[PDB]
This record gives C-alpha cells, sequence and structure tokens, in this order.
C-alpha cells in the first residue's frame, strides 16, 4: 500500500539517466 | 456446542479481504503501466485461488455452499472483476 | 404463550405507513412547483 | 428563488438516499427474519417459515420448535416456489444494494443520470419483490407446509395459519420502492429546471 501511495505522486514516468545532473531543489 | 472463529478470521476471513484490497490497489496504479497492473491483478487471483484451498480442510465434502465458500467466493469474484476491469479500460484506450 | 400477532403487525403496519407518509411528503415537496 | 430551489432538490435527494437506505434494510430483514407465515390457535403444530427457512414444533406441549432451510442449500427448500420466491426476493435486495453503491457516482457523473439508473433498478427492484410475493403462496401446498398449517391449506389458500409481519413489511417494502422509483425518476428529469 506505501508503494501504491508513493506510485500516485510520481509525475514523470522516466527514470534518471545517470549522465544528467540533477538541480536540487 | 458452538464453533469458535480465532483460526478462520486470523487465517482466512482477513487474507481474503486484504487480497481483494490489494487487487482495489490496481485501480489506482497510473494507466499504460500494464505489465504492473496485469502481474497485480493475475497474482492477487492466483493468491485468491491458493486461499481457498484451505476452505475446505475443516469440512466433509458437502455438496452445499456454507457462509465461508460463500465469502471466498465473493471475494474470488471481486479480484476477478477487477482484473476484467482493466482488461476492458485497456482496451477500450488503445483504441 | 399468547399466540396472537396483533401488537406485533400493530407496530408493523405503523412504521410502514409512517414511511410511507415521508415519502408522501417527499411528493408533496417534490410537486410543488 | 434559484438558491431555494437548489437547496429543496439537494435535500430531497439526501432524504431520498436515507429512504433508499431505509428500504434496503427492509428488504434484507424480510429475505432473512422467517416470519412471512404463522401458526394459529386452530393450527394443528406450532410454528411458522420464511422465503426458504421455516421453523416447526414436535407438539408435545413445548416449543422445542425444530428449524430446517436454507437459501444457500436449494435442497433444504420446501418447494419450487418458495426457490423463485427466494431468489426473486434476492435479486431485488442485490438491485437496491447495487443503487446505494451508485450513490457513489454523484461524484463524477452527471446527477440526472445517476438518478434514473437507481430509479430504473429501484423499479427493478419493485418488480422482483412483487414477483417473489406473488409466487410464494404457490408453494403453500407443499407437503410439510401443508402438515404444519392444516390440510385446508393450499395454493393461495392461507387457511388455518396468519401471515405475520414480514410478510406485510414486504408489501410494504414493494409500496415504497415503487415510490422511490418514481421519486428518482422525477429528481432526474427535475434538476435540469
Ligand atoms: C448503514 C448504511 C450505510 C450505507 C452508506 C453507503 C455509502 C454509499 C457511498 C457513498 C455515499 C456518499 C456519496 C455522496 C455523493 C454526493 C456528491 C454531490 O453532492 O454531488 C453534487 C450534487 O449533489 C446532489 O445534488 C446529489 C444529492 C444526492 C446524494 C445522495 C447520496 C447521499 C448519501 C449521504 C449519506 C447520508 C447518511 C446515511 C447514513 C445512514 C455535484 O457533484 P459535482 O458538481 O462535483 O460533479 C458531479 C457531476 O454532475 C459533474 O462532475
Ligand atoms: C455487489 C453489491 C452491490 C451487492 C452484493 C449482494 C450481497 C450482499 C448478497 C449476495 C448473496 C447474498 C447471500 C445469499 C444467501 C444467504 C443465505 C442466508 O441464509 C443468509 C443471507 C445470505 C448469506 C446472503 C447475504 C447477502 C448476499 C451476500
Ligand atoms: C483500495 C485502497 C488503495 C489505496 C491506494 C492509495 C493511493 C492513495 C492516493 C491518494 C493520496 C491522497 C491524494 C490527496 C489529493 C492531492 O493530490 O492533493
Ligand atoms: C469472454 C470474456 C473474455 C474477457 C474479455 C475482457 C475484455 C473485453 C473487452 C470488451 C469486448 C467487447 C468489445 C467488442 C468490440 C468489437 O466489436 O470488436
Ligand atoms: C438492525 C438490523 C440491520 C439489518 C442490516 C441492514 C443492512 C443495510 C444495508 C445497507
Ligand atoms: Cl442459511
Amino acid at each position: 500500500i506505501e508503494f501504491a501511495t508513493v506510485n500516485y505522486f510520481t509525475k514523470r514516468g522516466y527514470a534518471w539517466d545517470g549522465k544528467s545532473v540533477v538541480p536540487e531543489k | 456446542l458452538s464453533r469458535r472463529m480465532g483460526y478462520f478470521t486470523i487465517q482466512t476471513y482477513i487474507p481474503c479481504t486484504l487480497i481483494v484490497v490489494l487487487s482495489w490497489v490496481s485501480f489506482w496504479i497510473n494507466k499504460d503501466a500494464v505489465p504492473a497492473r496485469t502481474s497485480l491483478g493475475i497474482t492477487t487471483v492466483l493468491t485468491m485461488t491458493t486461499l481457498s484451498t484451505i476452505a475446505r480442510k475443516s469440512l466433509p465434502k458437502v455438496s452445499y455452499v456454507t457462509a465461508m465458500d460463500l465469502f471466498v467466493s465473493v471475494c474470488f469474484i471481486f479480484v476477478f472483476s477487477a482484473l476484467v476491469e482493466y482488461g476492458t479500460l485497456h482496451y477500450f484506450v488503445s483504441n | 404463550d399468547s399466540r396472537d400477532y396483533s401488537t406485533e403487525l400493530s407496530v408493523t403496519v405503523a412504521v410502514g405507513a409512517s414511511l410511507l407518509f415521508l415519502n408522501i411528503l417527499a411528493f408533496a415537496a417534490l410537486y410543488y412547483k | 428563488y434559484h438558491e431555494h430551489y437548489m437547496r429543496n432538490s439537494r435535500a430531497i435527494g439526501v432524504l431520498w438516499a436515507i429512504f433508499t437506505i431505509c428500504f434496503a434494510i427492509i428488504n434484507v430483514v424480510v429475505f432473512i427474519q422467517p416470519y412471512w407465515v404463522g401458526d394459529s390457535v386452530s393450527t394443528p403444530k406450532p410454528g411458522y417459515f420464511g422465503l426458504f427457512h421455516y421453523c416447526v414444533g414436535s407438539g408435545l406441549a413445548g416449543r422445542e420448535l425444530t428449524c430446517r432451510g436454507s437459501f444457500t442449500d436449494f435442497s433444504t427448500i420446501p418447494s419450487s416456489a418458495f426457490k423463485a420466491a427466494a431468489f426473486f426476493v434476492l435479486l431485488s435486495m442485490v438491485l437496491i444494494l447495487g443503487c446505494i453503491t451508485c450513490f457513489s457516482l454523484f461524484f463524477f457523473c452527471n446527477t440526472a443520470t445517476v438518478y434514473k439508473i437507481c430509479a430504473w433498478m429501484q423499479l427493478l427492484a419493485a418488480l422482483c419483490l412483487v414477483l417473489g410475493c406473488m409466487i410464494f403462496p404457490d408453494g403453500w401446498d407443499a407437503e410439510t407446509i401443508r402438515d404444519m398449517c392444516g390440510a385446508k391449506t393450499g395454493k393461495y389458500s392461507l387457511g388455518d395459519c396468519s401471515v405475520r409481519w414480514a410478510y406485510i413489511l414486504a408489501i410494504i417494502g414493494i409500496l415504497n420502492a415503487l415510490i422511490l422509483s418514481f421519486l428518482a425518476f422525477v429528481l432526474g428529469n427535475r434538476q435540469t429546471d
């Protein structure tokens, strides 16, 4: 159920690609 | 004589209810996550099938439904309906 | 045991008439333009 | 005037849902409780019977009401008429529970559509209840029902026994179901204004 709740709030369908730098918020 | 229900509550009713809730969880998974929802539905059906086997261990092979058999059958209908619902949704959204 | 069923039927008819009359009040609130 | 009409429609819808829940309670109670017909002073044996269940007395100046029958096992039902009536009452109960489930559709679907959906489903529940109440007396000619009530009983022939609270409550449920169906129809056709 926790995973279901987590997935409900996932916006993008693609994961991190490694090379791209993540601008932290 | 009156039967006690701790066994049947812990081992049959609560597991069946929770498997039904997990079948409901498929509705909240995002559409187009077809492998996830299909696996969830079909494996919930498999788990319900496994759970329905231990219902009749105590009983003889009586040829009528009991309350426990009715409950397990209704839960199986619910998970089956959830899987068929997602199948219909995917078919009508693809085209 | 007194094998008669009048008070039971009396209360049954009473509650039935009460619910029915409530529904007729619903009609009265409805059809009234 | 518009706010008055909106408040009246909302309140009438809420009360209609409340009465729908009440009718569902009535349908469940009449389906379960075995008090459709009852013994009388002239009855040779004491007991009663519902749609499918039946309790009869042994006849030794004591209750000892041996109880047999169950919808879940159709073999125990005395007659095919009783089986058909019990099935129809169950179908009516399923229909009204379906509308109580469809109350949730007011969140998403248009109010007229949901109102008319429960209007038709309550109408069908009412017709099923009528069919059950009409078919249930046909089984009074069953051998066990005749044994309990007496030889005077028969198809549409009450004889010595008496109708108990469950049968009259079922008739009240028929009336309430038809009324709720009409109320739902008019509410669906009225909310458009
Ligand atoms: C022990 C027995 C337990 C049985 C209980 C079973 C529980 C059954 C499930 C849910 C009930 C709650 C459902 C609430 C739904 C009500 C939601 C609601 O009010 O909707 C508005 C209309 O209002 C309306 O006039 C509709 C009015 C009719 C609502 C009828 C249901 C009222 C239920 C209230 C409960 C009463 C207390 C009962 C406890 C005993 C408009 O909407 P909205 O513009 O956003 O878009 C709709 C579309 O048209 C456009 O998107
Ligand atoms: C899907 C939703 C809308 C409706 C569900 C209908 C449910 C509540 C109905 C369908 C079958 C019904 C059961 C059918 C037979 C019996 C045997 C009887 O001796 C007690 C009631 C009992 C155990 C019923 C209880 C209610 C029941 C479980
Ligand atoms: C059958 C129950 C399954 C449980 C599914 C859990 C997913 C819950 C998702 C809803 C989270 C709350 C949403 C708040 C609304 C908002 O976005 O602000
Ligand atoms: C026998 C049931 C199998 C399970 C079917 C689940 C998904 C069915 C989707 C709807 C099928 C009906 C649509 C027919 C459209 C057409 O004419 O091709
Ligand atoms: C007091 C007896 C209660 C019987 C159950 C009512 C069921 C309502 C279904 C919504
Ligand atoms: Cl039973």
